[PDB]
This record gives C-alpha cells, structure tokens and sequence, in this order.
C-alpha cells in the first residue's frame, strides 16, 4: 500500500 | 559469488503512454537516468508492473500503449551493452492489481486453479517475456491465501519447465531466463503460504523479501518500516506464524514462534531460514528506496513510538500535504511516502527536519518538532549494516524499490554495490550493535549437536538427548521407551 | 439406563493353577466370595488376562492349566444366575503383556498390522469367547502409539462385525456381545492415540478409563492417585496432549490444554469429551480399589505433595517392607500398593495411621507421622463425588481395578451399586467442592455462539467475531480481508445453532 | 505398572 505494497 | 542486486523500476500506465527523458514533471526518472555506471551496480532491474487479464493470462494494463511500453522496455534491455550479467526482469502484479480487494484479484486466483489455466498463464508468461526482450519473470502477487497455495506452487513449477526449455532452446546458458517472487517480508501476511515456504521456493531462483512496510499509517503507533534488529522500547506484535497450517506441536510452534515478537528484518529473514528446504543462498532482502512519513506524533523521543493523525486509509482521503518540503508529496498527491531523493531535499532545505538515528535499530529517521513530523527510512549507513547481515546470513543479496527513488548521482545503489564489491570497502570491524536479534527455533535451522545413539528398548528420563536418523532428540518428560519419531515425547532440538 | 458398573477380577496363572476356595493364602479372592446379591451389584466382570500369543492368536498364558482356567470362568459365569443382565468379559493385554517393554507387546503390533493379520486375530477373539463362555472382548493395550493406531482401530472395527454377527448367530439379541478397551487416564500415555479418539472409541461399546494412577513411586512429589478435581496447593504437570499428532493451531491447542494442569480424574474425563464423535454415554471412570503408598515424606500437610524416598522401579528392588501393618505387601513383596480390603485393617490395627481428608480433591489419604508415610486411595466417601460426577456428566458408568482388593463385604461395590440405584440414597444435596475444574474448549466441543455473518469484500478488525460455515470465527489480528477457514487469522471458537 | 498399570 503506498508503495511495493 | 556475486550477491544479486535488484532493483524495480516502476513506471506508471500514465509515463509511459507520455514517455520522455527531459521533462521530470511528466516522467520523473526516465531510463536515461540510469547511466553505464550504474547498470554495471545492478545484477538485476525488475520493470513493473504487468498484469493478468480475465483471460487468465499475463499481459499489460489495458490502458497501455504498446508502442511505448515497447520502446521503454527496449532502452532498458540496452543497458545490457554495459553490464553483460545484467537483466531486465518483468513483475506481474503489485498491490492495485492483486491485494485481496484489488482490481484484478479474481485473475490471480483463477489463473492458478486447474492445470489448463496453469499452463495457458504459464505459456502467456514466456511468451510475453520473448516478445518483449524481458530476461525472466518476477511474480508479486500479494498475497496468494492457504487454499490457493497449491495451485500457485504448480504455476511457478511450470514456468520454470518452460523458462528452462526457452533457455537451451536459445542458447542462454550464460545467463538463463529466471523465476522470482516479491514474498512478504512481515509475519502477518507471510502467515498466508508459510507452511509452503519449501515447495514455492524450489521452483525460483529467488524470493525477494519486502522486509520494508513494517511500519505504515495503519499501524497504532509510529514506528521504523524497516527496522534491522529490535529495539526493546518499540512496539512488539502477534506472532503471526504460529498459527500457520504448519502441523507442529505445541513447543514446536512455541520455540519457532516467539510472541510477541519485533518486526525487523532479521524476524523475516530468520523465519525463512527456520523452514526446511529454503535455502539462504536464495533469500535476497528487500530493501526500502522511500521513507514512510507520519504526522500529528508526539515529541519526546525522535518521534518513535509515539500515536499519530495519520489517514491510513488508500488512497490518501484528502489535499492536505502536510509533508513539509516535500514537492514530490503534492505530485504525487500524498504525504505518507516520499524518496530518499525527495527526503535529501528535505535534509538539505532548512524546513526544520533534524535527522536522529536509532543505534538498536541501526536505521535513521527524521523529526519535525514543529510540526510535530516522524519520518521512517533508509540510507547509505543503514546499508551498511544490511549488507553484512546478507553476507553473514549467506543471503542472495539485496533487492529495493524502487530505482527511481535514488538521488541523481545514484548514491543508495551505489552504496550497495560497494558493500558488496569493493576492493578498498572493509566491514569487518562494523558493530551490529545490540538490537534484539529473533530468537526462534525450527526445523531448517537446527543447532549442529551431539549425542549418544538412540538405542531401542532403552527407557529415557526427561531432558535426555540421543541422535537417531540424523538429529539430535530431546525427551520433553520422563519414562520414555518409544524412538524418536514415533513418540510424540521428543523434540528434535539439534542437526546431524 | 442404567448406569454399568465393571469390576475386574485379575486373577494371576499361578492362582489358576492352584485354585481354591478355602484357603486365602493360596487364592486371596476366590470367586465364592462373589454372592448372589454382589452379582446382583455388577453389570460386567473383566477376567484378566489373556494375552496374544506369537501365533498373533488371542490365548491364555501358556502357562495355563487349561481344566483349571475353565473351572475358574465357570465359577464366574455362574454368577449370571442371580443376575441376567451381568456379562462376564475377557481382557486381553494388562501392563506386563502390552506395555512397550512388556514380554508380548510385539505381539500386539504385529497383530494388528494387515487385513489378513487382523481377521485371524479377531477370529480368535471370537473363538476364545465362545470356547469358554465369555459374554464379550476387551482389550487393555497399554498402549497403541503412532504407526499402531489405525491397524488397532481396524482391529476393533474387525472384531465389531463379527461379534454381531455372532450375537445373530447364537440369538444373544436380549445380551448381546460386547466389545471395549480400557484406556488412559493420564495425558502423558493418552496423547499417543488422542488424535483418533472418535475413531477408537466408534466400535466400542465402552471405553474404560484407567482414572488413577495419576500418581506414583516415579513422582517427585506425593500426591493423590485419583483426585477428582485439582488442588491448587497439589503438583502440576506440562498438558501432554498439546504435543498430540492434531494439526491444530497455537491457539487452539492453548484453549485446549491449559498448561500446567492438574492431573484429575475430571481433567482426563473432559479431555476424552473435547473430542467431536466421543460421546459421553461410552465413557466410563474408572475408580481404584486400591492406595499407594509413599515412605520418607515431610510432615505439616499429611504427607501430601512431598518429597519422598520412594522406589519407583518396578518390581520392587528393595526387600524392605515398610508398609507397617500391611502383611499384604510381605506376601506380595511390594509396599507401594495395599488392597482397600488391607488399608481398611490398618486403619483398624492401631499401627499409627491417620485417615484424612482433601475437600478439594475428594479424596481420602492416610498420613503415618512416627514412620513418614502417605496412602492415597479412594473409599466410599470419594466414589459419591465420582458417582455424582458420572451421572451429572452423563457417562456411561463406573469401573474398577479389581474386584479382588474390595473388603469381605464387598463395601465398595455395594457403595458404587448404591449410588446409581438405590431408592434411598440420595445425592442431590451433595456439594461437589471448589476443587480446580479442567476448562479446555477443542474444536471438537466448541459453545453454542450468535455472530453476524461474515461478508466477502469486508475488512475486519482484531477480536471481530462473524459467522462462517457453520461455525464462528474470531479474528487474531487486525486488518483481515481474508475469509474464515481460510488463511490463519481466523479462530474457531464457537459453533452456528 | 504395580496395579492395573
């Protein structure tokens, strides 16, 4: 989230 | 050997249908960026992203130019010129397109279901790498749950049959087309396949860790993202793992599993190698490239461990760029993240940022007292002490997202490359300080002991060890007359 | 229904051979001493032991004298005169045949190991039943462990059909054929076969759980063999059965073994119902109707959880008897162990021993200050608590070990007959203490609980609590987006009406 | 072991 994630 | 140097190159449906390599407003870090110098510091430059369509086959977000999708996979196979071990990888996946409530999640599931969709994806897959130019194939689908493990497993191995084939079929010994995956690097998620760790793993080349994101907006209190050891006054977490579909007894789980437990990169880490069958020569650490920013914290230590007003929510719920001195934020739309180039401006700008550094932790950190700002990341010093630990550990090597965070003169990449292969670089005498190290136990990384035999028809008093097919036993309580193995009274506590 | 009452009456090869209802030097409890009115108290009698031979074939001691043997089994199947609804079963095992190191344990495992191993044995189960008037089997293998479960479970399951098709046979619809194991009581042995309890237990008629011994010479500590509930004073122990072959998580291996526990009668009784497919109605407790004894202990509590200076080596290395007042355990050679029937006459004797009371345990125990001794066994003051427990429980009854060790008048049985059936005994008053009662919930025994269904698509927070399946679950940990049953992040901990 | 057991 944000991210990679 | 050499140790894998990976680095993701991101680059939005939007850039690419709008290429171009002089105007960072609308492409901020183009592939002229990444000059000989630095392709020659890289082993290893995952594009991302691509997808999987309701066709359950590997392809591109639908809203991409092909043309230019081709034209910037191709300046970045050209680098190649100067690193003849480079490759350019291509990732499937990400959080959009696979998280649970992504867009594209069914696909995933799907896709892996029978052995026909397996085969049809898996065929997908080489045949977008060949058309591209792509060196390899790099999963990220976060995260495959327990009942689609298997199914996910027999995908992986039938790439790696074709991927094989395609190798020899084109005479690239010197450099075969590889398999990876993006794993968790943070015990919750990792929850999920653990018990499978072995079986995904045997079919890849490597699994590169996102041990980063281990602090974030959802979380109570602000806290490192990617903390290499524990720091005892920080906050501790579930143990996760113990509740893994693993089989294990009650002190299996327990040894293996402390809770609650530090969330560092050495847990994530540690808890691969506590499985059977994963190797470390495969394990590569992630590494983050951006720092996670909070606000509304609380002074008095840094900013560490302290509540905050951050909107954990995603997308970011609001205008409000609070990250101050950060362009990139009101860019990008949010606050939350931003690049360590982006933090270097911060640094080097007055706006009141005071850069402390956590000595348990061995990561840095900045500060805003005035706004009351705490912001998680890494650096070339923090580097550091990762890189040792993946030579100690006999990792893969590094992995980080993503490339086009660095600062201009490429210092983070460079600094990974240097700790690893330098000549005039010696770590030797670098003090991994006294942070709290994991202290789980489990199969695949049993102590190396001795013990008398096992002998049959011999009766055993609690505490007692014997060694019988290959490792040492220990009896859990008294008056045992069963062997190892078939009595659930021993623990195997040692290797060989 | 009524409640079974099984008394064992073990009866040694050497006693066999020399049978004789006249001299208690020879024969201590010749089946004489079972009256009409005692056969009136038993529903079953488990003549022990027979063993299994290297044939992999259900026989006698080889030492047997066969003529004899008969004669002894006549006498018990006499007793059925005076009561049509007692059965006169045979056990095959006991401790020095079955146990890990016992003389015939091979045999056990190899008997039970293919389709054609299993059918001879049973087929010999059946033959010796029929050839010397037997009512039914039980088996006491102390105990299957791992590999042997599922060849043991075949077994029973082997012999079940051709019990009933035996009972067809010989038209025994009105007293059927019957089929039972004795079982652990403890969790250290019980864990070996814990996993398949449901699969055990779903052939049998009863199983009989060996409720005692919950103590011994091999102790640290003295305590009562068979308390009831848990003394929080009392020794505790590392739950064994959460080392048990279950699959189950951290978390529901926790709820379900509480660790460190209290070893009780009421601990491995709600051990074996936590289990889903062990019904309560096929369980039966089992109750001593003997004590063991303890020298070197410490005074200030009656010799209760104290060091001791106990042999635990079995036999009994020692040659000195220090039992006072026992000549029981100078016949037999051993002061560990003293029949009711002794402890009774020491207690009358005037040798210097103190019967006294643990409210919490319900149990009796006799404390020797001048020598530094402790007995613990039961009376028939502890079996109203366990009688109670048996009925409030629902179980299917009492058993014993043995017949044998009772007194002349046969007070224990008469108590334990007493306690199920008679109009003027009345129990409802009787308070069942604040001893430690044992509270594992397992997935197999899981309350009755209300939750909103889960809904795909949703997130949910730690400690959330939804309806899935026909269970509900209850989240570990925050930010779930997975369903139950999936992933680890959901806990089973309640079952949809 | 001395009894039942």
């Amino acid at each position: 989230r944000x991210s990679h994630x | 050997t050499r140790k894998a140097v990976i680095g993701y190159y991101f680059i939005p449906t939007n850039q690419i249908n709008n290429y171009t390599e002089t105007d960072t407003s609308v492409v901020p870090f183009p592939v002229s960026n990444i000059t000989p110098a630095k392709a020659k510091q890289l082993t290893h430059i995952n594009f991302s992203f691509l997808d999987i369509n309701s066709n359950l086959e590997c392809a591109w977000d639908p809203a991409t130019n092909d043309a230019k999708a081709r034209d910037v996979v191709n300046r970045l196979t050209a680098l190649k010129a100067h690193n003849p071990s480079l490759r350019i990888m291509f990732s499937i996946g990400g959080w959009y397109y696979s998280n649970d409530l992504g867009v594209s999640h069914a696909n995933y599931v799907n896709a892996v279901k029978t052995p026909a969709s397996r085969t049809k994806f898996a065929q997908s897959c080489v045949r977008i790498m060949k058309d591209y130019g792509f060196d390899g194939v790099d999963i990220d689908w976060e995260y495959p749950q327990a009942a689609e493990v298997d199914g996910f497993i027999a995908a992986l191995q039938e790439i790696r049959t074709l991927l094989n084939q395609q190798t020899i079929t084109d005479g690239r010994q010197a450099l075969p087309y590889q398999l990876t995956i993006a794993g968790a690097g943070g015990a919750f998620f990792l929850s999920r396949y653990y018990s499978k760790l072995a079986q995904i793993v045997a079919p890849l080349d490597y699994i590169n860790l996102m041990t980063y994101d281990l602090a974030g907006p959802w979380e109570k209190v602000t806290n490192h993202q990617a903390a290499l050891f524990g720091d005892a006054a920080g906050p501790t977490f579930y143990n996760a793992l113990r509740e893994a579909n693993l089989g294990w007894s009650w002190e299996e789980l327990t040894r293996a599993f402390p809770s609650p437990f530090s969330l560092t990169v050495d847990a994530a880490v540690q808890q691969h190698l506590m499985m059977e069958g994963v190797p470390s020569a495969k394990i590569v650490m992630g590494v983050p490239f951006y720092g996670r920013a909070f606000k509304g914290v609380s002074g008095g230590n840094g900013g560490q461990y302290s509540s905050h007003s951050t909107p954990g929510e995603d997308p970011y719920p609001s205008t409000d760029y609070w990250l101050v001195g950060c362009e990139e934020c009101v860019r990008d739309k949010d606050p939350r993240i931003a690049s360590y180039r982006q933090l270097e401006q911060m640094l080097q700008g007055n706006y009141g940022y005071q850069r402390l550094w956590n000595d348990k932790t061995k990561t840095p950190y900045l500060y805003h007292a005035q706004n009351g700002l705490f912001v998680t990341y890494d650096d070339a010093e923090s580097f550091k002490y990762k890189a040792k630990y993946i030579k100690q550990q006999q990792l893969g090597g590094v992995m980080f997202w993503h490339l086009g965070q660095d600062n201009r003169n490429g210092d983070l990449l460079a600094a990974l490359d240097r700790y690893f292969n330098a000549a005039d670089y010696d770590d030797s005498q670098l003090d991994m300080g006294t942070g709290l190290r994991y202290t789980g136990v489990g199969p695949g990384n049993l102590p190396i002991m001795t013990a008398p035999a096992y002998v049959p028809g011999t009766t055993y008093a609690q505490g007692a060890l014997v060694s019988y097919q290959g490792y040492v036993w220990q009896t859990k309580w008294g008056y045992i007359t069963s062997a190892p193995g078939s009595d659930s009274a021993w623990l195997k506590v040692g290797r060989v």
